[PDB]
C-alpha cells in the first residue's frame, strides 16, 4: 500500500552467463531489456 | 482530452481555472524490486528476453506459485529397507507453500503414503 | 507511445535535412548552430509565417514613397511586433512572440531606382531538447 | 547476530568497491571523503532515486521554452524539495529529506541549440559509523 | 540537386538562406583498421588483388565466421589405444567461436563422439 | 575494466561521477625487510638466484 512492488524473473546463474556471453553487448542482453529498456528507458514506464 | 472545455465566445464569458500558478505537477515513483533466481527445478527453453516477469503481492502469492507450476524429480536413499543399493525416486508437485509440509510429501510418495495408511489402520485397533 | 496509457507524443520534429559539420572554432560552431536551427521544423514554421506576412503586407506598400532608410525604419517597427526581449517572459508570451531578437538591413539595387535588397535575420527562443547530467556526492560543499 | 536474542543487524552496507587513497592535503582528503561516500550504498541509494526522478520529470519538460538560466532556476527550486538545511532537524526530517546542501550549474552545448550540460552535486546528512574515545581522569578540571 | 530551389522572379522575392558565412563544412573521417592474416586453414587460389575485404562489427561477427567457412584437416596422435603407429585424422568445421569448444570437437570426431555416447549410457546405469 | 559503464546515448543522459578533481590517487608502500642468514645446519646446493624467499608472520612462524 506504500507503493512497493516486486517482480519475479526465473533465471539460473548459468543461463545469465549464457545470455551475457551470447549477446554482442550488454545493451542487447535479455536482462537489460527487462530492467532498463522496458522500464527506466521507456516513456510512461517506471524504473527498477 | 485534458485541455478543458469552454463554450463559444459571448459578451460575458465565465471559466473556472484552478490556481496552481506555475507549479509543475509530479508523479510519485514506486520502489520496484526485481527478484531473479532459480524458482523452478529446471531451466526453461524460452530465451531470457522472451520469458516474462511476474508481479507478486500479498493477495496473490499463492496464486503465483500455483500458476508457476513447481515440480521435483529426484532420488533419495531408500531407508525403508536395509539395502545400500536401494534408492527411491519421487515426483513432487507444489501449488502452494503448504505443499512443502511433510504431510504433503507423504501424500505424494506412495512408499510413505501407504505406511501412513497403515499407521491409521493400526491406530484404529 | 506512453506506456500503459492512451497518450502518445512527438518528442521532436526534425526535417529530412541532415545537419552539416563545421570546424571547431567560434565561427564554425556558430555556423553549426545556425544550420541546425534551419534543419528543425519548429523553427522553420516561424520563418514560413514571416515569409507569408512579408509577401502580403509588402504588396500593399508598393507605389508608396519609400527611400532606403524608410524601409529600415518601418520594417524594424514591424518585426518588433513578434519579439519578446524581456529578462524572463513566461512560456505563454514566448509562444505568441516566438522571436527574441531580430536584425534588418536594407540596401539599394544599384542602377534600379525604387528597388531594394533586404536582409532579415532572427533569433528565436530555444526549445528544450536534451541534456546531460553529472551526479556527485560531496563533502564540505558550499551550503547552497 | 545479537547474542542471546532473535535479532540481527546490518551495521553497514559497504559496496564491493574499494576506497581510493589520496595525498594527505586539504584537497586530497576532500577527494577521499567524496570517493568514500560513493563506495557506500546508503548514500548511493539517494543518488539512484535522484537519477530516476530526473529522468522522468525532465522528459515531461522536453519541448518547453527553456533558456540556460531557466533550467538553473527550475532545477534549483526542484532540488530544494529534498533538502533539510536547518541548524538541527530531527532524525525523522533528516530521513525524509536526506540532503543537507545541493549545487546546480547549467552550461550550453556549444553548436547545438536547445541542448544543455548540467552538473548536480549534493551533500547528504552523515551516518554515524564509528568513533574513537579517549578516557582520562583529571584534577582541577574546569567545572563542566 | 543541392542548389536550393527558388520561384520565378517577381516584384517581391523571398528566400531562406542559412547564415553559415564562409565557413567550410567538413566531413569527419572514421578510424578504419585493416586486419591482415591467415584466418583459414589454407591459402586461396584467388589473387590478392581479387579477393575482397570483409567488414566486421559486433552485430555480425559470428555471421562473418559462418560465411567465411572454416575447416581443419589435420592428424593427431591417436591416444585412444597403446600404439605409437596409431594416428587419428579429423575434419573439423567451424561456424562460430562456440565451435572451438571441446563439446563441439567431440561432436565432430566420431572416435570421441561414440565414447561420449558411451559415457552417457554408463551414467544412465 | 575500470573505465565505468554508460548506456547508449539518449536525449537525457545521467551519469554518476565522483568528484576527485585532479587529485592523483596513490598507493601506500609496506615496510618490507629481508632477513638473510644461515637458518639451516648446512649450505644448499641450489643457486642463490634459484632458492626462494619465505614470507613470515605471527600466524605462520611455526609452520
Amino acid at each position: 500500500r506504500e507503493n512497493n512492488k516486486v517482480e519475479i524473473l526465473h533465471v539460473t546463474k548459468d543461463e545469465l552467463l549464457e545470455d551475457f556471453e551470447f549477446a554482442p553487448e550488454t545493451a542487447q542482453s535479455g536482462l537489460y531489456k527487462h530492467v532498463y529498456s522496458a522500464g527506466y528507458g521507456q516513456f510512461g514506464g517506471e524504473p527498477v | 482530452s485534458k485541455e478543458g472545455s469552454v463554450a463559444p465566445k459571448e459578451r460575458i464569458n465565465i471559466k473556472y481555472i484552478p490556481a496552481t500558478g506555475d507549479a509543475q505537477a509530479e508523479v510519485e515513483l514506486p520502489l520496484k524490486t526485481l527478484v531473479v533466481g532459480d524458482f523452478k527445478g529446471h531451466a526453461e527453453q524460452t530465451p531470457l528476453e522472451e520469458r516474462a516477469t511476474v508481479t507478486v503481492d500479498k493477495n496473490n502469492f499463492e496464486a503465483v506459485m500455483r500458476e508457476s507450476e513447481l515440480k521435483i524429480t529426484a532420488t533419495v536413499k531408500n531407508k525403508l529397507t536395509d539395502d545400500e543399493n536401494a534408492e527411491l525416486p519421487v515426483e513432487l508437485n507444489f501449488k502452494s507453500l503448504a505443499d512443502f509440509a511433510p504431510d504433503a510429501v507423504a501424500s505424494q510418495v506412495p512408499e510413505l503414503k501407504k505406511l501412513i495408511e497403515l499407521r491409521e489402520a493400526l491406530v484404529a485397533l | 507511445m506512453r506506456k500503459g496509457s492512451d497518450n502518445a507524443a512527438f518528442f521532436s520534429a526534425n526535417s529530412i535535412q541532415k545537419p552539416k559539420v563545421f570546424p571547431n572554432t567560434k565561427e564554425g560552431k556558430e555556423a553549426e548552430t545556425n544550420y541546425k536551427l534551419g534543419t528543425q521544423l519548429p523553427y522553420m514554421m516561424i520563418i514560413n509565417r514571416l515569409a507569408h506576412y512579408v509577401k502580403v503586407l509588402q504588396r500593399e506598400q508598393i507605389g508608396a514613397w519609400k527611400e532606403r532608410q524608410d524601409l529600415e525604419r518601418e520594417l524594424n517597427s514591424w518585426i518588433k511586433q513578434y519579439v519578446a526581449d524581456q529578462e524572463n517572459p513566461p512560456a505563454d508570451v514566448r509562444s505568441r512572440r516566438p522571436l527574441r531578437a531580430a536584425r534588418i538591413e536594407v540596401m539599394d539595387v544599384e542602377g534600379n531606382p525604387g528597388w531594394y535588397q533586404v536582409s532579415l535575420s532572427v533569433r528565436p527562443h530555444f526549445k528544450y531538447m536534451g541534456a546531460n547530467f553529472e551526479l556527485s556526492l560531496v563533502g564540505r560543499l558550499d551550503q547552497a
